[PDB]
């Protein structure tokens, strides 16, 4: 069973991924929650995107 | 008490810099600094511009924060106001203090007084004119 050698890339260029650092965080929530998270727990609120 | 007169406490005036004594010169910036934090901190404790107040008056006016409760009011404006307080009094001291030691038009103090007043009526003329 031979290993594939193709005579050409089925796409030009490898897809660009989307899912990067500034695309994984949206925005920080600033409630009353994420208040006392941030002062108290010591943790940062953030919306972020759903497949991360 | 610029001449014949007793110089314990005294504001500092000269062309350049004058220098004999820090003792003096140093002190009289620290009290100045100091009574101007310790002015502007009393004062909206007894004006109505405390954080308790501006929450009561914007109860009054139906404003709230965006995702904070009524009492979460007087919590977020704690973050800010009695520290401005303090610090803007000790900055506009501090202006007064540049003002002075540079030997500007008016002799330094005063001309806070003119260069605010005349900015506050500023904002009435902008609005006025759409």
């Amino acid at each position: 069973r031979l290993r594939r050698q193709p005579k050409y890339p089925r796409k030009s260029a490898p897809r660009r991924n989307k899912l990067d650092h500034y695309a994984i965080i949206k925005f920080p929530l600033t409630t009353e929650s994420a208040m006392k998270k941030i002062e108290d727990n010591n943790t940062l609120v953030f919306i972020v995107d759903v497949k991360a | 008490p610029v001449g014949g007169l007793c110089h314990y406490l005294s504001p500092p005036e000269s062309f350049g810099s004058v220098l004999e004594d820090p003792v003096h010169a140093v002190v009289y910036i620290v009290f100045m600094l100091g009574s101007c934090a310790f002015f502007s901190k009393t004062w909206i404790e007894v004006s109505g511009s405390s954080a308790k107040d501006v929450a009561k008056q914007l109860k009054e006016q139906q404003m709230v924060m965006r995702g904070h409760r009524e009492t979460s009011m007087v919590h977020e404006l704690n973050r800010y106001i009695p520290t401005a307080a303090a610090f803007g009094g000790l900055c506009i001291g501090a202006l007064s203090v540049l003002a002075d030691f540079l030997g500007a038009i008016g002799s330094g103090t005063g001309i806070l007084l003119a260069v605010t007043i005349i900015y506050q009526y500023f904002e009435i003329f902008v609005k006025e004119q759409s």
